[PDB]
RNA sequence: GAAGACAAGUGCUUGUCGUUCGUUAAUGGCCU
């Protein structure tokens, strides 16, 4: 049953983010809302329904801090200079990150963010850090709580998007690592830990017009950790374009030679990948494009084999515009542009 | 933290007679055109119900002129000699026309070539033909037969009733909001006579002396009805039996009155009243009676009237003249499938739980002087004072709040010759003005403490400084003088 | 509805609800009297909680499963402390609990009994003739459990001991949804999807009277003595009983029926109230799995009575730094003066060929375009007369028609000046015999005064213009 | 008939008899960081963070000990040094407050209930020049103190132990410096 | 510079200045970001959140010259909203009270203190209580008699502060000063804002009146004279902001103080006038007019003498029939109607004018009946039914020229259902006086017939007024406020707290 | 006014003073 059939929405369902450890979907588009389902089976009800006023909400991703497993902020943006971060009863608790302390040169907008766990290493203690995005290669560093500019980190060329990797060091350390994409085609390798050095580019084999990357197969900005002994290096990297053209990584083998052979090209779609997000065990791979209705394509991992059977053509999808996993239950959300997030069950799971 | 305050701009102590806000709405009226005529135009009245459209009256025409583009729709010209008054009734549909050979002659408006029907009144010129307010098939007229006919139009071939008593040339008779039955009747010997239709009427109930001849008598209120006869004017009200108010405020005689209420204006209800001078003031009957506003035209105005409340569109204030004008005075008033990837904007917060709205007000855009004077650039923000397309207030403005937040002197350490001759060609303007002079008197003396040793070098501010020696000693011969009647003032006292 | 079954302790100070969380079913405890981040998340995806109940030293609940044995939870720590294990594999569709004897129902409608204390299997046991059963209630004949209650459509009073079926009840069409023992003589049955209650007789056998709802009836709960028995409506609604047990009699409609409607308007659904003596509890999910509370004493409230609640439907948000409007509430307010009336202490008010006639009509009337034509006069001997032949009353309102133009208009109290002082020389006498000359000249006396103050200040600028004149001439 | 009260407190108490310290605030937020303690001149107050009230006043007319150590009228001499957030007794037992004085004493008090009238007094020996500032690191206490034999004060370092006894505090000249301009 | 301080990183640097901003500089790339304005000058910086959540800072307000004055600031690291702001009510004393030293600038002025300048001001502040006796120390306060809060004239500022709560709820500022737009910095430290000097409220209490004084520059042609500019000010009783209605320019003519004010009274114009005494002694009687939105003067009279009294006071009679009025040495009784002496036909010697032993101090009446004038060294009580004085006191010892001229008035006011109260001051010495002061606060009823009550408080008391709960307030130089007046349960609580490496 | 201390100049002179006793001007400017 639909996850927006108890309280339905109007503009097209820009992000969906789960919740890490409770049952709950921020559904927020362009209607300048916020909207809370709990989820089951049977009924999909609102657990609260935000309607901030002038601001068109691009992206959501709820945020539980790596230290304290009690904050639980959501941070959410668009179009706009600033930046709400709703935290979680008839009064709501939100901040708006209005100002950034070195330079608003660079970025006018925050429509396009994500949010990442940080070690200080010169103590051990784990903040949040809030991505961003800019002018021309400049992907800024807020903090998560504080708003402070931490690192700017440039890249050649034009951003299109960007992932974190994780690296675990031993028990109770690990460093944070950007993978920054260029329209080109080409990825550079930040690392937040340290300040922002290149650890290392390759350019991915072809790839002209490039949307979107993500990794997977450990712990994401889609399905994250809960304390620090479970963060897990990836092992599956994806490369969008906009031509179908996804590239599949083996990140244990690509991170030896500096300009790798993907694994397999999959091109089952025809137009522009606009979403590419993994399972939480790393053995599925959504492909999404937000240009032709029914368009979702599922990969199996390593097979790197399309499914076949789901979607058929009688499965309501729409143009679909928002993927998103579930971290523990195996669920399955899909968006689109008629406002209706529609559920799945893999069954497996 | 605290947003920054914008610059208070200076207000000195009011001179008195300021622009008070009843003189904000009637100088609105502009754009007067001048429509000649080809005689005298006697009587002016707006359609009620729709009010686009107004008849005036002429020489042997009644023209209809429109709201918006204030030109003749349609001419009535079937009269045979002058006709005087042109009311519509209260459904609006459907005027009068009263002749000098004496026939009232009712017809359907914006139909000139039907006369629908021709009553045949009294062998004396009828002057004032109107509808009753009320009951919008009673017509009544009136005569030069010193007789007045209120006409059932269901029988044009007989008077309903003969109302009558009348000395001397009734030309105006009006009727009142809370009795149907009552006619208010104004002759021209004075005398305003009270009527019960529903009795007798040949008597008057009581009557109303104008001490001069009365010519217009309109109904203001249910309870209130104004004599408008000779030099002044009168209010009278009926359960009183008595007069209230009297203004005599006027020159020479009036000729009309005209009363609107519940408009779009800061005053509720006008009085207008022509004074055949050119001069129509109007009056307000909150403000007991008080004089508000004045128009003065070219020649003598006979017929006055406005739009009325329900007008929902440019007002008007026609006046006409004796000489044939009529001066008209007005208040004028992508793709589809980009628009479903996008259709949230309107929404507006509507069935949500929380309502959360952060963005602040566009203030108003700050100038160039307070632009620079928030961002410390002092010398930039006198010499941006100084600019001929800016207003003689913000100038003084400027030099208050540079003097009051830094001092004077910082904004004027580098100027040169060159930069010092804006100010005081300023000055020399400035020092002429009372709600100035404190304060331009700081601004020449910490120029010539600082600058005197460049003046002999130049000329050119000499010339600049033998002007301000000039009209200084000249704003002394002024404020020497006016504090002589002052000390000469309090004998009399 | 998102609560799948919830139950309270006895007592009614505690309830356990059973909601699912991401295809995982979880238990949680909250408490009623006057929250509970704890859980229990059960493991697999597929087993379900089917029947549950509380046991009156740790507080455990038990449930019955669709797993083929019994989960046994204390509440205290989030652990299950030990597990009834049928040996056959089918869902747990009753459970029972009185004392240290324990009773469940197999969908393969076998009896069963486990010990609290010995914790374990005593009978594996099945009767004939009872072939679908779903809800078994014990009688509570004191220490001897003995002839025992279970029914599915139709209610069969079974011994223990003889193992028999003793007195065979006629039922529902419906299966039986609700099954309880009120007194020693009376207990109720209730079915599945039915406005109608029965009560029924152990010892006789028979009905005695029946309960109708005004909807259908989902969840049953009964005081301590037969005196109230608070119906949960499927619609979301209480429809109680008083004295259901005493003395058209066939039929017995309900008391007392209470609905809850939020402030906003909407109506809240309502399952699983609790009623003891003379005080009601009700439930209600506030958001979309938190349940809220309210004890409320009900033999005061009317017969029907609805419990308003504030909920944030449209609640605008009131942030405590923020003031009303954008700006902090610790933030200084700021000095705006706007359209503020600026006034003087000195502007009082509420305390032989010549030109008069034409002078004197534009006063009496007041005309502006005909005064100017008047003062274009210079000759003082004109001055002079025209005020002379001047009514005196006249002199006053013409002087207040001056102070005006000569406000507004610098330059022109040069000329004008002139034809203010004649005024007060010819019409002097007059002017002492007004009373209020500082009311009527107000304007006169606020234009002469605003002159008077630049005199020291023009004095003081002439020196300094004279320090340097004086100076760059010569040199 | 009359009678005379107190009913409104004056200033935060900042630490300016100091006037070396260039970190003045003595107010602290709490370890849940729920609620803020500030000492004013006459009462100490704990505001909520939240609701942005006071939630709690602790005026120094109510208790004797509080009333015989500040409130006393001829000596306005005495003021609060700083506030630590633990029990300096026992290890983690909450919602107390140690309070240290600038003439050696400390005060035990509760915010989030209501006030026990028999604090836990440690009256702090050797401190016969007046204590100046107190910190601490885990388990670790310091001592800053103004002594005297030019017109500027000397500071010595000390530190703290417990549970020789109760009332005792073993005082142990960590430091020293001969006179100081800012410390900080 | 006034204060530094490192993040928990050490990557973030926050300042303090005079300037009244917040600057966080950033070490790495040297930009920064900062709060412009404060309210008033920040002391000490402080970040206190573990993960850099909040920037917690101490505030001087260096308006007052006579009184540190701090306020406690805490903000949100994140959105830099003042959160949670906490500040002691703020009076201002006539002089710098005891042994407060004003913060370090770079060059010595009337609002800080150089280098230099540090001890040999601090040397000489002492002597001012160790010379001189005429210190006074009193200070301006009026209570909203409808919301009863308590409004302290900060100078071009109002606190409004209520006591019940404890807690500052507003502060509005009342003058075109120079205050936001700019901190002053080191030659403009010299420029003083506008003195609010009085500030009354209507028995309505719809309407309050500001008198405020604007300041020149110095070193100007026009630094000599002073604008005495009055403004008359609403709100409703839903909002706590208030609204400017007429500003008043010069009253009395350019360069006249108007120094003393009292409002009117229910029974007169329903409490909407305001009437003010000049030096001269000169009386306005300003009002509000119904179909104007504005003031206007109703009533003048304007007397021009050779000498200037600057202590006057006036009492008003609750019948609203006539105007008692105090200048030096002279009382004067007014009939409202004509603004002229009480001429009476009686001639029974019941004279408008007076003739007092020393300059009055204040003018206070219980009722109708009584009628109690503070002269500068005396205090006396004259019933208005005879003209003879019931009660003499002489105050000579203990007030001699301890009080500018006319700061009386603040400390004695009359109970209108009970009675009077003085305020009586000492110093106290062993052995010059200290710098420690005791006030005695005596009760007084029907033209000081008994003493109701002496209370004697161990500190200084600088004001009082009574509240219309039939109570007495004072202040203190420590600014505080006193009030002169008449098995499941054992299964219970293991729930409370516990639900709240391989 | 003095003492104290320090610096410059060539024991002396000038200068300063986070001291005491006594009297009443570092290119440095206000967020989004």
């Amino acid at each position: 049953k639909d996850a927006n059939a108890s309280h339905p929405s109007h503009s097209a369902i820009q992000s969906l983010s789960f919740h890490p450890s409770k049952p709950l979907l921020l559904t927020g588009g362009y209607d300048k809302t916020l909207r809370i389902y709990h989820i089951d089976g049977k009924t999909n009800h609102l657990v609260t329904s935000l309607h901030l006023v002038g601001s068109p909400i691009q992206t959501c991703t709820f945020y539980t801090s790596l230290s304290n497993q009690n904050q639980q902020n959501i941070f959410t943006a668009g179009r706009r200079r600033y930046m709400h971060s709703w935290d979680l009863s008839q009064t709501a608790k939100i901040e708006k990150f209005s100002r950034l302390y070195g330079h608003e040169s660079t970025q006018r907008s925050f429509e396009n963010f994500k949010v990442a766990h940080l070690q200080n290493s010169q103590t051990n203690s784990v903040h949040g850090i809030v991505l961003l995005q800019g002018n021309n290669g400049w992907i800024n560093i807020l903090h998560s709580t504080s708003g402070l500019w931490l690192m700017g980190c440039k890249i050649e060329g034009v951003i299109t998007d960007f992932c974190i990797d994780y690296q675990p060091i031993s028990r109770g350390k690990f460093r944070t690592i950007l993978i920054a994409v260029n329209a080109y085609g080409e990825v550079w390798e930040f690392d937040l830990n340290k300040n922002g050095h290149v650890i290392r580019r390759w350019k991915d084999q072809g790839g002209v017009g490039i949307t979107k990357i993500q990794v997977g197969g450990g712990t994401t900005t889609t399905c994250p950790a809960l304390q620090i002994s479970k963060i897990k290096q990836n092992r599956w990297l994806a490369v969008g374009s906009e031509s179908g053209f996804v590239n599949l990584y083996d990140r244990n083998n690509a991170m030896t030679s500096s300009t790798p052979t993907p694994v397999a090209a999959l091109d089952q779609l025809t137009t522009t990948i606009s979403n590419l997000q993994f399972s939480p065990d790393g053995q599925i791979l959504c492909m999404a494009s937000r240009a032709v209705k029914d368009a979702l394509r599922l990969v199996h991992l390593p097979s790197c084999s399309v499914f076949s059977n789901w979607p058929t053509s009688g499965t309501p999808l729409g143009k679909v515009t928002s993927v998103a996993f579930s971290p523990s239950g195996g669920l399955l959300a899909v968006g689109n542009e008629q406002g209706k997030v529609r559920l799945w069950k893999l069954n497996h799971y | 933290s605290t947003a920054r305050p914008r610059i208070i701009t200076s207000k000195a102590p009011l001179l008195p007679q300021q622009t008070t806000p009843e003189q904000r709405y009637w100088r609105q009226y502009t754009s007067a055109q001048l429509v000649k005529e080809h005689n005298s135009v006697t009587h002016i009245s707006f359609n009620p119900q729709h009010p686009h459209d107004f008849a005036v009256t002429s020489s042997t025409r009644v023209q209809i002129f429109s709201s918006r583009t204030r030109q003749v729709i349609k001419t009535f010209s079937r009269f045979k000699d002058v006709v005087y008054s042109a009311s519509f009734r209260s459904d609006g549909k459907l005027l009068c026309a009263g002749d000098a050979t004496g026939l009232v002659s009712v017809y359907d408006s914006y139909n000139p070539r039907t006369i629908l029907l021709s009553i045949n009144a009294s062998t004396h010129p009828t002057h004032v033909t109107k509808f009753h307010t009320q009951d919008n098939k009673i017509l009544a007229t009136a005569s030069d037969d010193r007789v007045t006919r209120l006409w059932d139009i269901s029988n044009a071939y007989e008077p309903q009733l003969e109302l009558t008593g009348a000395t001397d040339y009734v030309r105006t008779l009006s009727f009142i909001p809370a009795a149907p039955h009552l006619v208010a009747t104004g002759s021209y010997d004075g005398l305003i006579r009270l009527y019960d239709t529903r009795s007798s009427g040949s008597t008057p109930i009581y009557s109303l002396n104008h001490d001069q001849p009365v010519e217009n008598v309109i109904a203001v209120s249910p309870t209130q009805i104004v004599s408008c006869g000779g030099n002044n004017f009168k209010v009278w009200d009926l359960t009183s039996n008595k007069k209230l108010y009297e203004r005599g405020n006027f020159n020479k005689a009036v000729t009309c009155l005209d009363y609107v209420e519940n408009f779009d204006s800061p005053m509720q209800s006008a009085l207008i009243a022509s004074s055949l001078d050119g001069h129509v003031k109007v009056f307000d009957p909150l403000d007991n009676f008080q004089v508000k506003f004045g128009w003065k035209f070219s020649g003598p105005v006979l017929s006055c009237a406005v739009s009325p409340s329900t007008a929902q569109g440019n007002r008007h204030l026609v006046a006409g003249l004796s000489s044939g004008l009529l001066a008209i005075r007005t208040k004028k008033k992508k793709s589809n499938n980009f628009q479903r990837m996008m259709r949230g904007s309107e929404y507006q917060g509507d069935q949500e739980h929380i309502i959360h709205n952060d963005k602040v007000r566009s203030q108003r855009r700050m100038r160039a002087f307070e632009r620079n004077i928030n961002q410390f650039k002092w010398s930039e923000a006198l010499d941006n004072a100084f600019v001929p397309g800016m207003a003689k207030e913000l100038t003084l403005t400027v030099l208050q709040e540079l003097r009051k937040r830094g001092k004077v002197r910082v904004a004027l350490y580098g100027r040169d010759e060159s930069t010092l001759e804006p100010l005081l060609n300023w000055c020399l303007k400035g020092i002429e003005d009372v709600r100035s002079a404190s304060i331009v008197a700081d601004w020449v003396a910490v120029v010539l403490e600082l600058y005197g040793n460049t003046l002999e070098s130049s000329p050119v501010l000499q010339e600049l400084m033998i002007d301000l020696k000039t009209k200084v000693r000249h704003e002394i011969h002024k404020s020497k003088e006016a504090q002589r009647i002052e000390g000469m003032l309090q004998l009399l006292t | 509805s998102p609560v799948l079954q919830s139950a309270y302790d006895p007592s009614g100070q505690y309830l356990c609800y059973v909601t699912v969380a991401l295809d995982k079913q979880r238990v949680g405890v909250q408490p009623t009297q006057r929250w509970n981040e704890n859980f229990l998340y059960l493991e697999d995806s597929k087993l379900k909680v089917t029947c549950l109940k509380w046991v009156n030293d740790t507080v455990a609940i038990i449930l019955g499963m669709n797993n083929g044995e019994i989960w046994l939870y204390s509440v205290l720590a989030n652990e299950v402390t030990y597990k009834f294990t049928t040996g056959n594999s089918y869902e747990i569709k009753d459970i029972d609990l009185m004392g240290n004897q324990l009773w469940c129902i197999d969908s393969s409608d076998a009896f069963y009994q486990f010990d609290l204390l010995q914790f374990k299997l005593l009978q594996h046991f099945r009767i004939n003739n009872c072939v679908q059963l779903n809800k078994l209630t014990i009688v509570p004949a004191g220490d001897s459990v003995a002839q025992l209650l279970v029914a599915s459509h139709s209610i069969s009073l079974i011994d223990i001991e003889e193992k028999k079926v003793v007195m065979t009840f006629p039922g529902h069409v419906s299966p039986v949804s609700t099954l309880q023992v009120i007194t020693n003589e009376f207990f109720i049955s209730g079915a599945e999807g039915d406005r109608f209650l029965n009560v029924y007789d152990i010892h006789s056998g028979m009905t005695k009277c029946v309960l109708v709802a005004e909807s259908d009836i989902k969840e049953l709960s009964h005081s301590g003595q037969a005196d109230s028995i608070a119906v949960t409506t499927e619609d979301g609604s209480l429809e109680i009983f008083v004295d259901p047990l005493v003395s058209g009699n066939k039929s017995k409609k309900s008391s007392k029926k209470i609905q809850i409607v939020s402030k906003d308007g909407r109506k809240v659904p309502i399952y699983n109230a609790f009623i003891n003596k003379d005080l009601l509890n009700v439930s209600w999910l506030q958001n979309a799995t938190m349940p809220y509370f309210k004890n409320l004493q009900w033999r005061e409230i009317p017969n029907e009575y609805t419990v308003e609640i504030s909920l944030n439907w449209n609640n605008k948000n009131k942030s405590a730094d923020r003031d009303l409007h954008g700006k902090d509430l610790a933030s200084a307010t700021n000095y705006v003066e706007g359209n503020a009336r600026v006034t003087s202490g000195d502007n009082f008010k509420h305390v032989t060929g010549t030109v008069t006639v034409i002078l004197s009509q534009a006063l009496q009337s007041n005309d502006h375009s005909l005064l100017e034509t008047v003062l274009n006069n210079r000759d003082e001997r004109v001055i002079r007369d025209t005020i002379f032949r001047l009514k005196p009353a006249l002199a006053v309102i013409l002087l207040e028609r001056l102070a005006e133009r000569i406000a507004r208009q610098t330059h022109r109290q040069g000329p004008l000046n002139v034809w203010v002082k004649w005024c007060l020389i010819i019409h002097g006498g007059y002017l002492v015999s007004i009373p209020n000359l500082m009311s009527t000249l107000s304007s006169l006396h606020s234009t002469l005064k605003r002159r008077s103050d630049l005199l020291p200040r023009l004095l003081a600028l002439d020196a300094r213009l004279d320090c340097t004149i004086n100076k760059f001439k010569t040199l | 008939q009359y009678k005379l009260s107190v009913v409104s407190g004056g200033k935060p108490a900042l630490n300016n008899l100091s006037s070396v310290t260039g970190n003045k605030n003595i107010a602290r937020l709490s370890q849940d960081q729920r609620n803020y303690i500030i000492p004013f001149n006459n009462q100490i107050k704990v505001y909520s963070v939240e609701t942005r009230q006071c939630v709690k006043t602790l005026k120094f007319a109510n208790n004797s000990l509080l009333s015989g150590i500040f409130l006393q009228e001829e000596e306005n001499n005495e003021s609060i040094v700083k506030i630590l957030l633990g029990d300096i007794t026992v290890p983690q037992q909450a919602h107390l407050i140690t309070v240290f004085t600038n003439n050696g004493h400390v005060i035990v008090l509760n915010y989030k209930g209501k006030l026990v009238e028999s604090p836990k007094h440690f009256k702090i020996s050797l401190a016969d020049e007046k204590l100046a500032n107190v910190f601490h690191s885990e388990g670790n206490y310091r001592i800053l103190t103004t002594f005297k034999d030019n017109s500027l004060q000397s500071y010595r370092l000390y530190a703290l132990t417990f549970d020789d006894a109760k009332k005792q505090f073993e005082v142990a000249h960590q430091a020293e410096w001969h006179n100081v301009i800012l410390s900080n | 510079v006034l204060s530094l301080s490192f993040s928990h990183d050490g990557s973030y640097l926050l300042s303090g200045g005079w300037e009244k901003v917040m600057s966080l500089w950033q070490l790495e790339t040297n930009s920064q970001q900062f709060l412009p304005r404060l309210n008033g000058i920040i002391i000490d910086c402080q970040v206190l959140g573990p993960q850099g959540n909040y920037y917690s800072l101490i505030l001087q307000m260096t308006e007052n010259n006579s009184n540190s004055d701090y306020q406690f600031l805490l903000l949100n690291a994140s959105d830099l909203t003042s959160k949670l702001s906490i500040n002691g009510p703020l009076p201002v004393f006539n002089s710098t009270i005891k042994h407060i030293q004003q913060p370090i600038s770079a060059m010595n002025t009337k609002n800080s203190n150089s280098i230099t300048s540090l001890n040999h001001s601090k040397k000489k502040q002492s002597r001012k209580l160790i010379k001189s006796r005429r210190q006074d120390f009193t200070t301006n306060v009026e209570i909203n008699p409808i919301n009863k809060n308590l409004y302290f004239p900060h100078i071009s500022a109002v606190q409004i502060f209520d006591f019940y709560k404890n807690e500052q709820v507003n502060y509005q500022y009342l003058t075109s000063g120079v205050n936001n737009s700019m901190g002053k910095v080191r030659f403009e430290l010299n420029l003083q804002d506008p003195i609010i000097t009085d500030l009354k409220f209507t028995k309505d209490g719809q309407w309050m009146i500001t008198y405020e004084i604007e300041y020149p520059p110095n070193d100007l042609l026009s630094s000599k004279d002073l604008t005495h500019i009055l403004k008359f000010w609403t709100k409703n009783d839903n909002e706590t902001n208030w609204n400017l209605k007429t500003k008043v320019i010069n009253p009395h003519g350019i360069s006249v103080p108007i120094t003393k004010i009292l409002p009117s009274p229910r029974s007169v114009n329903n409490s909407q006038g305001c009437l003010t005494a000049d030096n001269n002694g000169g009386l306005k009687f300003w009002s509000f007019d119904s179909h104007e939105s504005n003031w206007c003067l109703k009533k003048i009279s304007l007397p021009n003498f050779n000498h200037f009294s600057n202590s006057v006071s006036l009492a008003w009679s609750q019948d609203g029939s006539l105007i008692f009025h105090g200048f030096d040495d002279k009382l004067q009784i007014l009939d409202f109607d004509t603004f002229k002496k009480f001429e009476s036909l009686e001639n029974t010697k019941t004279v408008s004018e007076f003739t007092l032993d020393s300059e009055i101090q204040t003018v206070k009446l219980i009722n109708d009946t009584n009628l109690i004038v503070a002269t500068r060294t005396t205090l006396n009580a004259i019933n208005l039914l005879r003209g003879q004085v019931i009660n003499s006191f002489d105050l000579y010892p203990f007030v001699n020229g301890v009080y500018k001229n006319g700061h009386m008035d603040r400390l004695i006011t009359c109970d209108e259902r009970t009675g009077n109260i003085a305020l009586v001051i000492n110093q106290q010495l062993t052995d010059v006086p200290t710098i420690n002061y005791k006030s005695r606060i005596i009760i007084f009823d029907s033209d000081l017939s008994t003493k109701l009550g002496n209370f004697t408080h161990h500190e200084y008391i600088s004001w009082i007024g009574w509240n219309y709960d039939t109570d007495f307030i004072f202040l203190d130089i420590e600014s505080t406020l006193g009030v002169v007046g008449t098995x499941x349960x054992x299964x219970x609580x293991x729930x409370x707290x516990x639900x709240x490496n391989d």
